[PDB]
RNA sequence: AAGAACCUUACCAAAUCUUGACAUCCUCUAGAGAUAGAGGACAGGUGGUG
RNA sequence: UGGGCACUCUAAGUUGACUGCCGGUGACAAACCGGAGGAAGGUGGGGAUGACGUCAAAUCAUCAUGCCCCUUAUGAUUUGGGCUACACACGUGCUACAAUGGACAAUACAAAGGGCAGCGAAACCGCGAGGUCAAGCAAAUCCCAUAAAGUUGUUCUCAGUUCGGAUUGUAGUCUGCAACUCGACUACAUGAAGCUGGAAUCGCUAGUAAUCGUAGAUCAGCAUGCUACGGUGAAUACGU
């Protein structure tokens, strides 16, 4: 135990909570429908370059806020994917009509969603020196401060575990004023499980 | 002297007279509120007439004796019927039901260690 | 073991000293609280994410 | 003619109100002597009454409240202080020299986690 | 006429301070000052570890910022405006009325 | 200890005999931060040598401590397989200190009926060179008279 | 222990299969599992198997045992020194 | 383990069950009580290897 | 209490402590010593923050997971028992071995929290646990709630005792379907070891060591455990 999780230090000081209501009471029902949207979220939309979602309450109405790299993917064509989602959600206990799609330009210099680009290709028997090199490559040619990137165990098959870490730029973890974003992803290989961690700081 | 067993003269009566076996001092005090007595004055300072008035009330409780007989008795028919407590008296073990794993050393009585 | 426990603790029991907390996130019948419904893990990762609305770091 | 000086020791805070008069210490609407249960206490009380020479010149209606008796004893001589310049403004030549207008900030410690309760550590053997 | 409001945050407390009084203003009604009320702060301390690792304790915060605002001068025109709070999803609104 | 010298803190004189001295006897008579007892325990023995000796009982207190606190202590050095007993002449802040302890400790270690009689009865024995109070400074006295061969191994 | 208002306890079914048979004469060795039930006074010249975790160990109940649970009479541990 | 009378209990003895305690599509009567009578690919495993 | 909101609090913003300054030692420069304000002086004090790596350290029993097996069992529902068993040894604490104390009565001074079918006043009954009725409070508004050590007097007069409260007997209170295994308590009776701990050993240089109580998480009930909160509160620290 080394290091503390970048999100949970900054959350609150310069970061902002994904679940924004008030709960006096019926915390605990409230909170958990905030996880059962996000795990549905999580699969539903899968292929879909996700991000973050953030979860509003207010009037007796949930409102989502879906930050994608994809919009459109989400949407549809118009608006006929978008409403499948929210209908799919809307059978779920209460009425959640607010659903809000926010283009994600810089796909590259999102940590959730290049840790996810490695970690697929990583499940796809590739290298696991050149995944980390390229896309950090290109996170440092989009103008970002400094890219770190992480990945762990059977290091392309190997009976013991490593870890390859590959860095660029600044990136400083013990500064609070400075909003780095971190995080973490599955591999699930023949071999085992993988971990993928990124620091992308802006 | 109170009805063969003699309490230590030279002491307050709410005091000495706790040492008669079933007597306490929460007893004792009853005592001295029916017996006009002030609770301060020795057994050696105290007066016959008062004695009298002490010696009247204490053998309306169960003052010596009677209470051992009792206790005793209580104790036997535990072991006559063999239930959880009266065997653990049997074993000379908590019978209550603390734990006899490492501490209990007022019912096992001396440590009696075993080598390693 | 898991998935009949749980199941257990889900379905209603004859008492009302019978019924126990678990952890709805993971199951864990230790340690929950109860104005998160949560037991400590599952309470740590999920406020490190900030999905649990107004819970931050005490540096008191 | 209240001359108003706040004082603050650990958990208390004294509203200390000099008013001029030969007369008694009212800590809460009661003398000092039955409010405060020792007299080392009242020598710490009236510290700044000595160190500048105002010895009873004012009868402090001071209302404490919070902390014990020692925390409100020196909360009262420190709002006594506060107070005095607050009266006359050309006392701190004394004042500052015997470090009565100095808020003290040795509070209590927290009770650190890992080690047994404050700044100790508990038992330790070897296995 | 005691208008009170609940937040985790600070920030949306005290602009949930302001912006109602001037809503109050907007009409012709005098306003009490935002009362700063005691916040409630819950902590809860866990252990670190997933197991065995005691003595290491991560802390957490909850603090329920309060806030208290009195309408002196209630007018029919701060009745129909009282449905203009402007809560980020996140203020607990109680007009105790 | 390594880097310079830490100051001390101080303490304020005493209530009624106007004296520091008296004040941190109190210190010592302290158990458990009970500061309310150790005040009445000297001023319940301050009065109460004056109805033995007579004379003022700050008055014979002074005389007392002067027959406890040391005037030469011993402090160890060490060459090898022998350790050198360096006689240290006593700093004078080192003496009260010693003093005080010494009037605390063997006031406890006798015994009449309480400890308010026994630090009484203490005080006057120190005062005429008596006790174990001045019977503590007579043995550092002794041993530092006997190594003065050691004199010069004083760092 | 219980209360007064409360009053003694015994098994909702227990005391059934107990004045179930007293009308007769001949005494039964009703297999038993509550070891919480109080033995009561219509408890007397019964054998009660009572369940101590493996075996129905049996129990003949005097006057005497009246007030005590029959779980106290059925010993649950064993123990033959060490 | 920041909470062992039942539960928790993952352990043991009895009463039991096998598409299952759970997916995913296809008011009375005995009886400790469970439960009983009347008013199919799959699951699962606190099993093992930190 | 009307009235004010003065003081204090409460919580938002905003000043301040930056070697600015004044000297003097280094002008190889950094730096160092003392002084001045100033509430705070030299990273002002505490918290969070734990690099490369180390220990194949811990966790397959939070969870997931590669592989390996069970799959009418290694899965599954119930009642009872066990997890509390006791020849003993070890670690961590609590309580005392009293007179700076026991008891007996009066008499003060906090902080921090929690609370909706919860906190539960006031009254009444009970020796007491507690029970019956209950106001108010979704709470800076009402409740937990009273801090206790502390102060003042009286009593004991060094005694295994008016110290100590372990252990048993009896009769009860609450919670819970159910306190036997194996709950917390309350009364009356009893009254153990223990007269300050050997060799060894740990902690600490301030509001610390020591000492007194309060609160919370879990929780039908159950803490000498843990986390927090305040009250009283030492002192030499020359020196390497």
């Amino acid at each position: 135990g080394q290091k503390i999780n970048p999100i949970g230090l900054r959350v609150g000081i310069i970061r902002d909570w994904e679940a924004k209501w008030y709960a006096e009471k019926d915390f605990a029902s409230l909170l958990h429908e905030d996880l059962k949207i996000r795990k549905f979220i999580d699969n539903e939309l899968k292929e879909a370059s996700v991000s973050h979602v953030e979860i509003e309450r207010a009037a007796n109405r949930i409102n989502i806020a879906i930050h994608t790299g994809k919009p459109g993917m989400v949407i549809g064509k118009g608006g006929s994917e978008i409403e499948k989602l929210r209908n799919k959600l809307n059978a779920l206990t209460d009425k959640k009509v607010h659903i809000n799609v926010i283009e994600i330009k810089k796909v590259d210099l999102d940590a959730r969603l290049v840790a996810e680009n490695i970690a697929r290709q990583l499940e796809n028997r590739a290298s696991f020196r050149r995944v980390q090199k390229q896309a950090i490559t290109r996170a440092m040619k989009l103008g970002a401060k400094g890219i770190k990137t992480q990945v762990s165990g059977r290091l392309g098959g190997a009976d013991i575990a490593r870890a390859e870490q590959y860095s660029e730029g600044t990136v400083p973890l013990h500064t609070l004023r400075a909003d780095i974003d971190y995080a973490h992803a599955e591999a699930d290989t023949t071999y085992g499980k993988l971990g993928v961690k990124v620091w992308i700081y802006r | 002297r109170i009805a063969g067993v003699d309490i230590p003269r030279e002491k307050r009566v709410v005091i000495s007279l706790t040492y008669i076996y079933g007597i306490g001092t929460s007893t004792a005090q009853k005592i001295l509120e029916e017996a006009n007595v002030s609770a301060d004055t020795r057994v050696k300072d105290l007066t016959d007439d008062e004695l009298g008035r002490i010696r009247e009330v204490v053998d309306g409780y169960k003052v010596e004796g009677d209470l051992r007989r009792e206790t005793n008795l209580n104790i036997k028919r535990l072991m006559e019927i063999s239930s959880y407590r009266g065997i653990r008296h049997r074993r000379g073990l908590p019978v209550r039901g603390q734990k006899t794993k490492n501490n209990a050393r007022t019912r096992k009585g001396p440590v009696k260690t075993v080598a390693n | 073991a898991k998935t009949s426990m749980v199941a257990k603790q889900q379905k209603k029991q004859k008492y009302a000293v019978r019924e126990y907390t678990r952890c709805e996130r993971c199951g864990r019948p230790h340690s929950v609280y109860r104005k998160f419904k949560l037991c400590r893990i599952c309470f740590r990762e999920l406020a490190y994410k900030g999905q649990i609305p107004g819970v931050r770091k005490a540096s008191w | 003619v209240e001359y108003r000086g706040t004082g603050r020791r650990k958990n208390s805070v004294a509203r200390v109100r000099l008013v001029p008069g030969e007369g008694n210490i009212t800590v809460n609407n009661r003398d000092v002597r039955e409010y405060l249960p020792f007299e080392s206490l009242i020598l710490d009380l009236n510290q700044p009454f000595d160190v500048t020479e105002t010895k009873g010149n004012y009868d402090v209606l001071v209302n404490v409240h919070g902390g014990g008796f020692t925390g409100q004893a020196q909360a009262i001589r420190h709002g006594i202080a506060r107070a005095l310049l607050e009266a006359d403004p050309e006392y701190r030549g004394s004042l500052k020299r015997a470090g009565l207008l100095t808020r003290d900030p040795r509070m209590k410690e927290r009770k650190k986690p890992g080690l047994k309760a404050a700044r100790r550590s508990p038992q330790f053997s070897k296995r | 006429i005691r208008i009170r409001l609940k937040a985790y945050d600070h920030r949306v407390i005290d602009q949930s301070a302001e912006k109602i009084v001037e809503t109050a203003k907007r009409s012709g009604a005098d306003v009490s000052g935002p009362i700063p009320l005691p916040t409630e702060k819950s902590v809860y301390t866990i252990i670190r570890a997933v197991h065995k690792y005691k003595d290491s304790r991560e802390q957490f915060e909850q603090r329920t910022h309060k806030r208290l605002i009195d309408i002196v001068n209630p007018t029919p025109k701060t009745v129909d405006a009282l449905m203009g709070l402007n809560l980020p999803s996140g203020v607990d609104i109680e007009i105790k009325l | 200890p390594r880097k310079g010298s830490v100051p001390k803190r101080d303490v304020l004189p005493d209530p009624i005999h106007n004296s520091k001295l008296v004040t941190k006897l109190i210190n010592k008579i302290m158990l458990d931060g009970k500061r309310g007892t150790a005040q009445r325990i000297l001023y319940s023995a301050f009065d109460l040598v004056e109805q033995r000796s007579g004379r003022d009982a700050l008055e014979v207190f002074e005389e007392a401590i002067n027959n406890i606190m040391p005037v030469l202590e011993v402090k160890a050095r060490r060459v090898g397989g022998s350790n050198y007993q360096v006689p240290v002449e006593v700093r004078p802040e080192r003496r009260t200190t010693l003093g005080l302890r010494w009037l605390v400790n063997y006031a406890r270690l006798r015994g009449e009926k309480t400890m308010e009689d026994r630090l009484a009865n203490e005080i006057l024995d120190a005062a005429n060179n008596t006790g174990g109070a001045v019977k503590k400074r007579e043995d550092t006295h002794k041993m530092a008279e006997a190594n003065k061969a050691f004199a010069h191994y004083r760092w | 222990a219980r209360s007064i208002k409360k009053g003694p306890f015994v098994d909702e079914h227990l005391m059934k299969k107990v004045e179930a048979q007293e009308g007769s004469e001949k005494k039964q060795v009703i297999k038993t599992w509550s070891r919480r039930s109080t033995i009561f006074p219509n408890f007397i010249g019964h054998t009660f198997a009572v369940y101590d975790g493996r075996k129905h160990v049996p129990v003949y109940v005097t006057e005497d045992m009246v007030g005590h649970k029959l779980g106290e009479f059925a010993p649950t541990r064993t123990f033959k020194g060490h």
